[PDB]
Order: structure tokens, then sequence, then C-alpha cells
């Protein structure tokens, strides 16, 4: 699971860094991504992209 | 598209001609598993087409 620092608070989702890293890219055209709102995976959420402020390396 | 030869009683040949769907290699697939297509798939498929 890894963890996104949102301006709000923090989510999860199943993507590796790396893939997060390429989606935070300038020449990028997708704006979202899948995951969790919480660790238990209950609730599923729909992220934006521009949202993320640092993901937890 | 969608042509299949082994579809005689038994598996024997048929009447049809094998499609692209079969005469395709099963390791060039990538499965989406029922999500959008995107524009980061397609430069895995050119990759896998051009490593061969």
């Amino acid at each position: 699971m890894t963890k996104l620092r949102l301006i709000t608070g923090t989510v999860y989702t199943e993507m590796s860094a790396a893939e997060v890293r390429s989606y935070l890219q300038r020449g990028s055209k997708a704006g979202t991504i899948n995951g969790y709102e919480d660790e238990a995976k209950t609730v599923p959420i729909l992220i934006s992209v521009e949202s993320i402020e640092y993901i937890y390396l | 598209f969608w042509g299949d030869s082994k579809l005689a009683p038994g598996g024997q040949e048929g009447l049809q001609f094998d499609g692209i769907n079969k005469m395709i290699d099963p390791e060039n697939t990538i499965d989406l598993k029922g999500n959008y297509l995107e524009e980061k798939h397609i430069n895995w498929g050119s990759q896998l087409i051009l490593q061969n």
C-alpha cells in the first residue's frame, strides 16, 4: 500500500511509487488514479493527480 | 477477427480459418482487467512489438 499526502488528509493506493511519480510529470495527460480512503479497503475513491503534495517514499 | 478452425466435434478441423485473435502469440497480451484504455498502454504495446 502506497501512502499519499493530500492537502486535506492522507489516502492510500495500490500503485507503486514509480507509477505515481510517472503520473506527476508534465508530459502525461491522465489525471485520475484509483485508491482507497482508508487502509482497510472499505470505501473506494477516485483521486485527482494534481491534489497530491508528496508521496511517502 | 473472430475465426476459429478447431470447432469440429472432438476438436477436429472445422470449416472456418484461424483469425487474428488466435494467431497472435499469447505472450504479447496486455490485460486491462476491465478498466479504461489510457495513454500509457500505447508505449507498452510499442515496446512489446519493438523488442521482437
